């Protein structure tokens, strides 16, 4: 499953 | 930014055997950006039931996709892949030859 | 034996056309098993492999909710890219991501991967040892000063490291030889002449699984590697691949050359001439 946590470049 | 131009393969899924249904493939890959036309062609026509993977990306970061469609190859009938990108100043025409 | 799982992003902005558009393919090994397009009608997770289609509604809701927010994320992404190089908003611009986890026979992480690249360049990457990043120019470190003062590789590894695994392990589980069993290249030379004097000897290999194969030509035992003409290896669409090399060969010494093909599915490699 994709992963959920999320990172703004 | 640095644009790169598809290559292109047309070949069968299967061996081509006159008179069997097969299936015709058109595989364009290391392309950037991923916006692409790809038509096939049966005798220059456009040929209309034509499916494709969804859009994916190579170590590289180069797109590749496979167009695709079921197709009884004859003797005479000709059949080709036809590819527009931003990167090609015409369309880019690639002949099936069963021998590829 | 060793298996990978794979996801790879890719996001496109539209100036002046809407959103940018997010597209998700999953992987594990060389088989696609899942997909997303923000684009579409009614846009949710879809399988794309027949051992993932077992999977409850619960498993694509709760997958399609993530690729909504992972979407909205790369849209800021996208922005801070574009004032990182003084670029316009009039310009379509592209973030790919690419995540996921390799691991051994033993089922534990081998390697990580965790890496981006804007507008078909590599951007930052996490490094093998899951706690360094390289990035590729002055931009990317303006990320990495960011995820470096916020600890955010510590995250990442944690992630790789666990639910990473744990899911691939789970789809392995799944799909039982569909993942397990290489399939060996169906192969054969075939032959074309091409005047007096001339012939092309060809070297097909068909039906593989996974991808990974070598071809060469030998003249007489020793390598023709820069007169060997290759293809890259090739989808067939029906989750195997093709590949065939290609050597000119004086007419009447068609005997002289062997074909070599190297592949997981043949414990030996095969041996081929035209004959």
């Amino acid at each position: 499953s994709p992963r959920w946590y999320f990172y703004y470049l | 930014m640095i644009q790169r131009t598809p290559k292109i393969q047309v070949y069968s899924r299967h061996p081509a055997e006159n008179g069997k249904s097969n299936f015709l493939n058109c595989y364009v890959s290391g392309f950037h950006p991923s916006d692409i036309e790809v038509d096939l062609l049966k005798n220059g026509e456009r040929i209309e039931k034509v499916e494709h993977s969804d859009l994916s990306f190579s170590k590289d970061w180069s797109f590749y996709l496979l167009y695709y469609t079921e197709f009884t190859p004859t003797e005479k009938d000709e059949y080709a892949c036809r590819v527009n990108h931003v990167t090609l100043s015409q369309p880019k025409i690639v002949k099936w030859d069963r021998d590829m | 034996g060793s298996h990978s799982m794979r996801y790879f992003y890719t996001s496109v902005s539209r100036p002046g056309r809407g959103e940018p558009r997010f597209i998700s393919v999953g992987y594990v090994d060389d088989t696609q098993f899942v997909r997303f397009d923000s684009d579409a009608a009614s846009p949710r997770e879809e399988p794309r492999a027949p051992w993932i289609e077992q999977e409850g509604p619960e498993y694509w809701d709760r997958n399609t909710q993530i690729y909504k927010a992972q979407a909205q994320t790369d849209r800021e992404s996208l922005r801070n890219l574009r004032g990182y190089y003084n670029q316009s908003e009039a310009g379509s611009h592209t973030l790919q991501s690419m995540y996921g986890c390799d691991v051994g026979p033993d089922g534990r992480l081998l390697r990580g991967h965790d890496q981006y690249a804007y507008d078909g360049k590599d951007y930052i990457a996490l490094n093998e040892d899951l706690r360094s990043w390289t990035a590729a120019d002055t931009a990317a470190q303006i990320t990495q000063r960011k995820w470096e003062a916020a600890r955010e590789a510590e995250q990442r590894r944690a992630y790789l490291e666990g639910e990473c695994v744990e899911w691939l392990r789970r789809y392995l589980e799944n799909g039982k030889d569909k993942l397990e069993r290489a399939d060996p290249p169906k192969t054969h030379v075939t032959h074309h002449p091409i005047s007096d004097h001339e012939a092309t000897l060809r070297c097909w290999a068909l039906g593989f699984y996974p991808a990974e194969i070598t071809l060469t030509w030998q003249r007489d035992g020793e390598d023709q590697t820069q007169d060997t003409e290759l293809v890259e290896t090739r989808p067939a669409g029906d989750r195997t691949f093709q590949k065939w090399a290609a050597v000119v060969v004086p007419s009447g010494e068609e005997q002289r050359y062997t074909c070599h093909v190297q592949h997981e599915g043949l414990p030996k490699p095969l041996t081929l001439r035209w004959e």
